[PDB]
């Protein structure tokens, strides 16, 4: 019983997802690290 | 010869000790014993659900286990691979889920499936003289420009039996 | 998955126990449907 | 070859005597004897119970389907005019079809007139008329299999 | 004990950092030892220098008490949440705000980053707790269960995915695609408000006024009884050493031995120069990644650091 | 009466619920209201009410116990017998419980049956109060074999000199004095050196002295004595006259002794 | 999906098409939306649809559309008063919505094929209603309305309308009024009344014209069979005393130890029992 | 409004549990 109803807040937004990058600190450096 | 419960050569009616010879409808849930033991009057509880989840309630269960040793193969973490297993199929099955749910901030099938289905009232005069019928499942064609037809809104008000605890002086009082 | 193995006669005895509708195989309540 | 009178059956309920009809059937009774002796039974489960009906065992598979005759596979019923299944604790040899015989066996609850043409009877239990019946009011499902484990544990063939 | 076991070093205190107006309720370390964050009510979250301790950065933006904070390890994000209600996700990439996921109904007490799904699972006082879609902005689940708050919640990879507990004293695991619970402890009589997850042994523990347990994995068989410090206790926190350190509401923080239940050391600390003798205890308190230090967020507004001393034996 | 009557349980029982509606928990309106329909004699009602009022507060004990209660007053003895063994599954710890639930069966004759939950009860390693209830059950009928077992148990669930003393009395008490004796054997092997005092030491002096076995309570007396701690303080001089009293059952010398 | 059926609704043609909405319509019992479906029955038919939804048809077990029983296509309230009345369900509002709610969480948990508790009763049977159950189908059932044009006269269609041209029933019959929740919760059926009042007449039982008589007059015996099907049916019940056997008229008088195994022999058979494929028929003295 | 004084409002039969509840009725007022 799911409801037709909607609200602005909801919209899509940022829908993808910003990955670490090597030099930003990726968990593999992260792993080696002393 | 007896003629009671005490005592097929007989040729007679006897009921040996207590087999109901009379309806009843008794409610009693049967009481079990398992292998050797024992009554197993923790089926109380699980009662509501299947043998298949679990329930605490007897008194071992709470009392404690000791050691285990540095490690043991008894305790850890399923694996790499297990993981890797549980999680893709996890993932998998989300995904499905979201989209039903992101179905509505996006508001077309074309599938016709058939199907083969037997009865349970049989009896050779049911049907024409078919031990099964087929069906062809058509899904209807829903109006783009409906409103939603029905109303949601009505409320009503909200568990598990709750699993054992297992956990004054004057002046202090 | 041998003839033998999969389609051996379930052994013995029927238990009256189930009503000419409970005897059928099922999936669904009102019959069996694939 | 002896045909010993008394079987003893020690399930996880309790300690169940039976006597064999050597008298009347021989093959059925050295198959099951047999068994027994060579510890067939043990660890098997009454796969199926029906409350005021009968008791069905005799399975090392537990499927209902399984299960074999020291005659090799199934062999053939000594049907008798004297054998009628009238009153509980009867011992018989369950039959899917006519001559065909496995291990599997079962007992009575229960006057059960409607089924001699079907079955063989073995003989007639001795002691354990309350274990039965504790075994009768056992919870099952829908298929009439226990929702737990009723076992045989130690099947033995004195005589 | 098994022979007057593991001698580990006492620790002492090394420095001291004022400056938040607030009680600081919640301390995180970043993935590369680099900052450490706080919450608190003061409504800001500050980003801190670890070595240095120096202050780099104030974000503002809660609008109640911030009461917890997690920098993902995988993306470059803080989640912090509040008594607001809200949880928010910043990107740090611009120190704004980029998400916000609603829908508790009170205040949220807790927050955790599942390690490798990219799911974040928050605990409420509303009594549930819930399983959030990072990307979508989406409640997966929710976990109804407890009667009370749910304070502490942990997440983690293999078996019993979330490890919960709440107010109402008893502790639920959950299965995280089921959202449902596969295993209720109910053996501590007051409330439970932390807990922690051994870094390697598969096992797991769980604070309460009266006394820490420790857990088997899965299933939560008893294991071990710690007993000695009883106050009511907001912190438990554990090195790959097996150092186990218990925070508590009236200052006092002890440090024990995981394997045993030996409590080798106690700290009990002086507040603050200004402050007030009550307004003592540890809200909470993290180590760094190098397991060389220990933060602890105080009452009395204070970020403390311990070092552990290199004379010790 | 057939409408006038009717309209009455509308206006109570309207109340009751708005009662409920408001406050949800204070289960003294649950109370209230289960109480006013088993006056009515509605019990399949009271059930439902009490139902509902443990999903709102299932470890309450008030409300356990009056609806077991309800159940009795009615001969329902099957669903008084249910409910019970919830209580006991589901609250364990509390003994008002299996006190009861113990009572009721042997109200009913059922001594199996208050055996089983004995034995039960017994699995959570309770109090010594329950103990002793468990043991004076089977004496009330004479079962001493049975008695003497469940001690057997006992005096290892909780080891405490008192506890093995009583035990050794309960033998006493039936003559069976060569049992008693091998018990205080046992009792001062198990103890052993390490921590053993006054109280057991004293009885078992005057078990051999009711025996009248004086030069053994004497033997018993020193070369126990000296085997362990002695000298604390208050319970060796307890002792001391414990020994004083055995012998007055030249002669003063330590009289002398103590005194210089 | 697939709905749940009587085998007299679906059709009596094998082949059939039939349709599918998701939330097509509310029941008119729980009040919930639910997948509906259609198809057309035959030749002449109405094209049936899911009355409600498939939930509280497993509660009560029952054809979706029809309300009746699966196993005897019998309205609820004859096969309660053929079993158990102590099912129930809350009619009431807020509380109808409450049972459904919990049931349909109870019924989830289930094998999913079975009528919840009932089922557990469903078993045992026969007393009567077996003997009442209906044996064929039923298809004046699904005749489409009756045309309420031409019921005052005037229907312009002409041959082409498809409505039903015939007389409607007289108002007056109580059997007429029919509502749908009432059909469903067995109260005041007319039909189940009817039904039951059939029941009554069904000479059976009572029997008892003397005091210990045992002895059974049985007519209808044939010169086919011997006694021996009689005994082998009849040492279930108990110690006979006796048979008395005449093959002049066909008929068999037979004594028991007791007159209540006399009873249960009539019950058992009256009506009933066939054997050596020919009818077996009993009276009393 | 008949959700009280015409049928039980939301009923609970109790669970049924190795005894007979079957025979139980109860008198009038
Ligand atoms: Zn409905
Ligand atoms: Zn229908
Ligand atoms: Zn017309």
């Amino acid at each position: 019983q799911l409801s037709k109803q909607y609200s602005s807040r909801d919209l899509p937004s940022h829908t993808k997802i910003k990955y670490r990058q090597t030099t930003q600190d990726a968990p593999e450096e992260v792993r080696n690290r002393d | 010869i007896p003629r009671l419960l005490e005592d097929p050569e007989i040729h007679v009616a006897q009921y040996p000790l207590d087999m109901g010879r009379k309806k009843k409808m008794s409610n009693a849930l049967a009481i079990q014993v398992d292998s050797e033991g024992k009554i197993k009057y923790d089926a109380i509880a699980r009662q509501g659900q299947s043998k298949d989840k679990v329930i605490y309630s007897k008194y071992t269960d709470l009392v404690p286990k000791e050691v285990m040793n540095a490690d043991d193969p008894d305790l850890q973490r399923p694996d790499e691979e297990a993981i890797k297993e549980i999680t893709e199929k996890t993932r998998v099955a989300l995904e499905k889920s979201v989209s039903q749910k992101v179905a509505a901030a996006m508001p077309k099938l074309a599938p016709a499936q058939y199907i083969r289905y037997t009865p349970s009232q049989q009896g050779v005069a049911f049907n024409s003289g078919a031990k099964q019928r087929v069906i062809r499942m058509v899904e209807m064609q829903k109006d783009p420009m409906e409103p939603p037809r029905f109303k949601i809104n009505k409320k009503i008000p909200r568990e598990p039996p709750p699993a054992p605890v297992m956990h004054m002086t004057v002046k202090e009082q | 998955p041998t003839y033998e193995t999969m389609f051996a006669p379930e052994f013995g005895p029927e238990n009256p126990f189930r009503t000419q509708q409970m005897a059928a195989p099922r999936n669904m309540l009102s019959g069996y449907a694939e | 070859s002896w045909q010993p009178p008394n079987v003893y059956l020690e399930t996880s309920m309790g300690i169940i005597v039976l006597e064999l009809y050597w008298k009347h059937a021989p093959k059925t009774c050295k198959n099951f004897a047999e068994l027994a002796r060579r510890g067939y039974y043990n660890g098997t489960k009454f796969h199926r119970i029906i409350k005021d009906f009968m008791i069905q065992g005799g399975d090392p598979t537990g499927t209902g389907r399984g299960g074999a005759s020291i005659y090799g596979k199934q062999f053939e019923d000594e049907l008798h005019p004297d054998l009628k299944f009238t009153g509980a604790g009867i011992l018989a040899m369950a039959n899917a079809g006519p001559d065909t015989n496995g291990s599997q066996f079962f007992v009575t609850l229960a006057p059960t007139q409607w089924l001699d043409g079907k079955h063989t009877i073995f003989g007639r239990v001795c002691q354990g008329i309350g274990m039965v019946n504790r075994v009768g009011m056992v919870e099952t499902n829908s298929q009439d299999r226990p929702v737990d484990d009723v076992k045989i544990i130690k099947a033995y063939p004195s005589g | 004990t098994m022979p007057k076991p593991q001698w580990h070093p006492p620790w002492k205190l090394y420095r001291v950092i004022s400056g938040h107006l607030g009680w600081v309720r919640c301390i995180a370390v970043e993935p590369g030892n680099q900052w450490f964050v706080t919450g608190s009510a003061d409504r800001t979250i500050k980003i801190w220098d670890l070595a240095s301790g120096k202050l780099k950065l104030s974000l503002t933006g809660h609008i109640s008490t911030v009461r917890g904070v997690i920098v993902s390890t995988r993306s470059p994000y803080l989640f912090s949440c509040g008594e607001d209600k809200q949880v928010k996700c910043w990107d740090l990439e611009y120190n704004k705000v980029i998400r916000h996921y609603h829908g508790h109904l009170s205040a949220v007490y807790g927050l955790d980053l599942h390690p490798t799904i990219d799911v974040l699972v928050t605990c409420s006082r509303d009594s549930t707790a819930r399983i959030w879609d990072v990307r979508t902005k989406a409640s997966v689940h929710t976990l109804s269960g407890h009667t009370n708050a749910v304070a502490t919640v942990r997440c983690q990879a293999a078996e019993p995915q979330i490890i919960t507990g709440s107010h109402d004293t008893t502790i639920r695991l959950w299965d995280l695609v089921a959202g449902k619970t596969r295993v209720t402890l109910t053996n501590h009589k007051k409330s439970v408000r932390a807990v922690v997850l051994h870094p390697r042994h598969y096992t797991f523990a769980s604070g309460s006024p009266d006394n820490i347990k420790q857990w088997k994995f899965p299933d939560g068989s008893f294991i071990q009884n710690l007993s000695g410090h009883n106050a009511i206790i907001n912190t438990l926190t554990v090195n790959s050493d097996g150092v186990l350190v218990s925070g508590a509401d009236n200052g006092t923080m002890h440090l024990w031995d995981w394997r045993t239940g030996y409590n080798f050391q106690r700290v009990h600390a002086a507040v603050q120069p200004g402050s007030l003798d009550s307004e003592s205890g540890i809200f909470a308190c993290a180590f760094d990644q190098s397991e060389s230090r220990l933060l602890t967020a105080e009452a009395d507004k204070t970020i403390k650091v311990y070092r552990e001393d290199d004379t010790a034996t | 009466d057939e409408e006038e009557l009717n309209d009455y349980k509308l206006r109570k029982r309207k109340t009751f619920e708005d009662n409920i509606r408001k406050n949800r928990t204070v289960i003294s309106n649950w109370i209230k209201y289960a109480q006013w329909e088993e006056s009515l004699k509605e019990i399949q009602r009271a059930r439902s009410i009490y139902e509902r009022a443990l999903d709102v507060d299932y470890r309450n004990i008030t409300l356990w116990l009056k609806y077991a209660e309800m159940e009795m007053k009615n001969r329902q003895v099957n669903h008084a017998r249910n409910i019970w063994d919830r209580a006991i599954t589901t609250l364990p710890r509390v003994n008002q419980f299996w006190y009861k639930y113990t009572y009721m069966e042997e109200m009913l004759g059922n001594v199996a049956g208050a055996r089983q939950v004995f034995e039960r009860w017994m699995e959570w390693q309770p109090e010594e109060q329950a103990w002793h209830s468990y043991i004076n059950f089977e004496l009330r009928y004479k079962e001493v074999d049975r008695a003497r077992t469940i001690y057997e148990r006992f005096v290892l669930v909780h080891p405490d000199v008192k506890n093995w003393i009583k035990y050794a009395r309960f033998e006493e008490k039936h003559a069976y004095f060569a049992h008693a004796r091998k018990v205080y054997e046992r009792a001062v092997e198990f103890f052993g050196d390490e921590h053993m005092d006054e109280h057991l030491y004293v009885a078992f002096a005057k078990f051999e002295e009711n025996q009248k076995e004086f030069e053994r309570v004497r033997v018993i007396y020193k070369y126990a004595l000296d085997r362990i701690s002695k000298q604390e303080l208050f319970k060796n001089y307890t002792i001391f006259e414990k020994k004083f009293g055995d012998r007055r059952g030249k002669r003063r010398f330590q009289y002398e002794e103590e005194v210089k | 999906d697939f709905p749940i059926l009587c085998q007299t609704c679906l059709g009596e043609n094998p082949y059939i098409r039939m349709t599918k909405e998701k939330y097509g319509k509310e029941c008119k019992i729980c009040a919930r939306p639910f997948t509906v479906f259609r198809w057309c029955p035959g030749v002449r038919m109405r094209f049936k649809k899911t009355e409600v939804c498939q939930t509280c048809s497993k509660l009560k077990n029952v054809c979706q559309t029809c309300l009746l029983d699966l196993e005897y296509g019998l309205p609820i309230q004859v096969r309660d008063a053929g079993l158990s009345f102590k099912d129930d369900m809350p009619k009431s509002d807020v509380n109808k919505e409450y049972y459904t709610q919990n049931m349909e969480r109870e019924i989830s948990n289930s094998d999913g094929t079975r009528p919840v508790g009932m089922l557990g009763k469903a078993t045992s049977t026969s007393d009567m209603l077996l003997k009442l159950a209906r044996t064929t189908p039923y298809y004046k059932r699904n005749r489409p309305h009756i045309c309420s044009f031409w019921v005052k006269g005037e229907c312009k269609r002409g041959e082409e309308c498809p409505y039903r041209h015939e007389k409607p029933t007289d108002p007056d019959d109580p059997l007429a009024d029919q509502n749908i929740k009432d059909r469903y919760y067995g109260i005041n059926d007319p039909v189940a009344d009817k039904l039951l009042k059939r029941a009554s007449t069904m000479p059976r039982l009572d029997p008892p014209e003397d005091k210990t008589i045992t002895t059974l007059y049985v007519g209808g015996l044939g010169d086919t069979i011997t006694e021996t099907d009689l005994r082998n049916h009849f040492y279930q019940f108990g110690e006979i005393r006796t048979i008395t056997v005449v093959q002049r008229q066909q008929c068999a008088f037979i004594q028991f130890a007791t007159r209540q195994a006399a009873e249960v022999a009539a019950e058992k058979s009256f009506n009933k029992l066939i054997v050596n494929g020919r009818r077996l028929n009993v009276k009393w003295g | 409004g008949v959700d009280y004084n015409a049928e039980i409002p939301f009923e609970k039969k109790p669970a049924l549990g190795f005894y007979d509840t079957s025979e139980e009725n109860y008198q009038a007022l």
